[PDB]
RNA sequence: CCGGCCGGGAACUCAAAGGAGACUGCCAGUGAUAAACUGGAGGAAGGUGGGGAUGACGUCAAGUCAUCAUGGCCCUUACGACCAGGGCUACACACGUGCUACAAUGGCGCAUACAAAGAGAAGCGACCUCGCGAGAGCAAGCGGACCUCAUAAAGUGCGUCGUAGUCCGGAUUGGAGUCUGCAACUCGACUCCAUGAAGUCGGAAUCGCUAGUAAUCGUGGAUCAGAAUGCCACGGUGAAUAC
């Protein structure tokens, strides 16, 4: 219960942020189902490269968007209340649902 | 790039969260079908220039109206040269 | 048992499991004719079986994602021909050189910048 | 043609309503916006739309209640 | 073995009929099909009066012949002391679309003798 | 067009008679990729044509081929500025697919309310010699005989 | 009752991190023994596997002191401040790009099947009811495989206009509305009619196009007080002439 999910475009920090709290929770957890891919967002911005006219010149902008789930089934309520306040991603927020 | 123009945007924008919400949410009290009389139509004492609507919110780095984008807040042109110096996270070339 | 097969074809793949029964094949829990088959590629689903055996050999279920009909008819034959090869590669050899277990990477072509369309560009300009 | 209920006009329109009414249709009311939405008992009374550049007297009968008070303004010019 | 009143229509389909009853253009015989649903392909002439019963409700109902021409008389009426420019466009016999006028832009107008 | 090769290139035939020439046939009768209706209006001819002739309809529909076919023909190049032409035998494939073109615009000659029914007429009238496309044999025919006297 | 809820599993497309796969391997031929060109266990991928970004010094006195910092300078009760109605939607000129048209495959109704792939909180709104309609009100759940468009059209057979201005072709002016800002008047776009004019495949023609490609059908984004013939991206059915 309680899963953690993570919202971050950065696949090695997205991989290293949920191959860090996993084992947080395993540090006197147990089970978990394990590791889920998760969909990804994906949006194609384009802007006219040129200032004036000519609009077959532009150019492709994308931002990615990863989602990490681990799905802990049954841990131990210590490691889950230790979660918070060892926050140590920095400009990557994490969503968790009650 | 015109400064007056600027500041009536910036002026507008200013009065159009504080003008709003409470006289918009007025009419629509007194817009229902069920009598709506001349009281709605007397209760023009509005600009319906603050209204956010009606607004353009204009870019506010340069003053180039063409161009509004509403994820940035920004010109194309502007875009370029602050997302090419990097700063903005997650915006790499795109190619597929 | 089962037979291993997913047969990825022009965005379309199946996952053809045969198991010991009747040679009719059942698709979305349905019939071909009431599924309303008689539209396009209406004989080609049977080309496969044609040649080969029937006798009690292949049962099957049979669900398709992607594509039109073209797409599904080539799903259900690369699913097939990935199933068929539990006899040996003896059958495997003439699938091959039938071309039964063709695949073709025929997929579309990204619209472009500048071109309304996979090749055309705005006709060209005044001298 | 289009549109819906509650017909509008313009509280300074209003005004300008209420003075050809009591003080007397003397001229067409110059009305400086076309906003105002015509209702059954101005007919009778002139006013004057401004398409732009200049006001136009409006054609008062009792058969176009159903129609808009700007179109009896002409904006299009002809040779 | 009539509709609405005496005359001789038949020999042509339901929708043929419709659409050569004045009153029904072709866009009346398309609002009668989409409300309906009669089928096309029935002959008027010694139908069983059911249907006939049916094309009857679906021709009666809507603005049709004399109600056409007086309204037609009204809207020229109208038109012409209408209040806007455009009236006095549809009215001279001018496109109101605005596009080439110089020729051939009368062609629904009709004919022109010396 | 000029560094390319040739593959001899092959499409999905009809499983029923599974021919190549059939395939072929069926195959340039498509029309802006159209499957059911295109060959269904080949099956109706094909039966159609078996019908009207009586004999078998494979024999029939060669007996037909044989009917269509030309001989020779020549190319334009425009050397001298008169009809300056070597007659060279057009290639086996490439006069296969000219028949098979010559057969299906004769086809389009027309334009009937029903295509199955204008179909089947032309090609049934066009199978023993005598229907639309063997004007156009003798046409190409005429063409020929003069043209070797330039070589 | 077609509750994957159990014990769930790998043979599951799917859902993202990483490793292999192809490099002319090795033989035979044409080849100076050089590089290259012809086949075979590979063609599930063979001859840069197919597509995208990556555009060398430079010619164009080209757009940008109106984006921008000025170079030499300049308007100066400001060459500004404002409030409402008005210009780019219009229109007696030639041109171009784009869209349904020339039918019998289009308006016909019915037992009526499979789309990848996005936007979603000045937002998406499953309960009922009716509207020739735009839709009209209680409208749940929601920053997500939760709650809106998967119903895909591409078809089996009933028959039609079974030949023409035709049941094809639906460019007009006024009669009642959907959300409009305060209201639709050169002036919001959409439904119901009176409306189907000209066109029976096209002047001396040019252009784009060598394999999912030219064409034929169906989807998201920008305004979003509001609708897309188009523009930026998608899934279908798929035609050879390269001596």
């Amino acid at each position: 219960r309680i899963r953690i999910r993570l919202k971050a475009f950065d696949h090695r920090l997205i991989d290293q942020a949920t191959a860090e709290i996993v084992e947080t929770a395993k540090r006197t957890g147990a089970q978990v189902r394990g590791p889920i891919p998760l969909p990804t967002r994906k949006e194609r911005f384009t802007v006219l490269i040129s200032p004036h006219v000519n609009k077959d010149a532009r150019d492709q902008y994308e931002i990615r968007t990863h989602l990490r789930l681990v799905d802990i089934v049954e841990p131990t309520e210590k490691t889950v209340d230790a979660l918070m306040r060892l926050d140590l991603a920095a400009g990557v927020d994490v969503q968790i649902s009650l | 790039a015109k400064q007056s123009m600027k500041a009536r945007e910036v002026k507008r924008v200013a009065l159009a969260d504080k003008y709003f919400a409470k006289r918009a949410e007025l009419k629509a009290i007194i817009s229902d079908v069920n009598a709506r009389w001349n009281a709605v139509l007397k209760l023009q004492t509005l600009p319906r220039d603050s209204s956010p609507s009606r607004q353009r919110n204009r870019c506010r780095q340069t003053g180039r109206p063409h161009g509004f984008l509403r994820k940035f807040g920004l010109s194309r042109i502007k875009v370029r040269e602050a997302a090419m110096r990097g700063e903005i996270p997650g915006l790499k070339k795109a190619s597929w | 048992n089962q037979y291993y097969g997913t047969g990825r074809r022009k965005s379309s793949a199946a996952r053809v499991f045969i198991k010991p029964g009747n040679g009719k094949i059942v698709i979305n829990q349905r019939s071909l004719e009431q599924y309303f088959g008689r539209e396009t590629a209406r004989m080609v689903v049977r080309q496969p079986l044609e040649l080969v055996d029937m006798v009690e050999k292949l049962d099957l279920y049979i669900t398709v994602k992607g594509g039109g009909i073209s797409g599904q008819a080539g799903a259900i034959r690369h699913g097939i021909t990935r199933a068929l090869m539990e006899y040996d590669e003896s059958l495997r050899s003439e699938l091959r050189k039938a071309g039964f277990v063709t695949r073709d990477a025929r997929q579309v072509e990204r619209k472009k910048v500048g071109l309304r369309k996979a090749r055309r560009r705005p006709q060209f300009s005044k001298r | 043609r289009s549109l819906k209920k509650g017909p509008f006009i313009d509280l300074h329109l209003l005004k300008k309503v209420e003075k050809a009414v009591e003080s007397g249709d003397k001229k067409p009311l110059r009305t400086w916006s076309r906003r105002s939405t015509i209702f059954p008992n101005m007919i009778g009374l002139t006013i004057a739309v401004h398409n732009g550049r200049q006001h136009v007297p409006v054609f008062v009968t009792d058969e176009m209640v159903g129609h808009k008070l700007g179109e009896f303004a002409p904006t299009r010019t002809y040779r | 073995a009539r509709i609405a009143g005496i005359n001789i229509p038949d020999h042509k389909h339901a929708v043929i009929a419709l659409t050569s009853i004045y009153g029904v253009g072709k866009t009346r015989s398309k609002a009668i099909l989409a409300a309906a649903g009669i089928a096309e392909d029935v002959k008027i002439s010694e139908l069983s009066e059911g249907q006939i019963d049916t094309l009857r409700d679906e021709v009666a109902k809507f603005v049709v012949e004399g109600d056409l021409r007086r309204e037609i008389s009204m809207s020229i009426k109208r038109l012409m002391d209408l209040g806007c420019y455009r009236g006095l466009r549809h009215r001279r016999g001018l496109p109101v679309r605005g596009q080439r006028t110089k020729t051939n832009a009368r062609t629904r107008k009709g004919p022109r003798k010396p | 067009p000029r560094r390319r090769v040739i593959g001899q290139r092959k499409i999905l035939p009809d499983p029923k008679f599974g021919s190549e020439l059939l395939a072929k046939f069926v195959n340039i009768l498509m029309v802006d990729g159209k499957k059911s209706t295109a060959e269904s209006i080949v099956y109706s001819a094909l039966e159609t044509l078996a019908q009207r002739s009586g004999k078998s309809e494979l024999e029939a529909f060669e007996v037909a081929l044989e009917n269509v076919r030309p001989t020779v023909e020549v190319k334009s190049r425009r050397v001298g500025g008169s009809t300056y032409q070597v007659p060279v035998e057009v290639r086996p494939v490439r006069r296969n697919a000219l028949a098979m073109r010559w057969i299906v615009e004769a086809a389009r000659k027309r334009g009937d309310k029903s295509m199955a029914l204008r179909l089947a007429n032309e090609l049934s009238d066009a199978a023993e010699n005598k229907g639309t496309a063997v004007k156009k044999r003798e046409d190409v025919h005429r063409m020929a005989e003069a043209n070797k006297a330039f070589a």
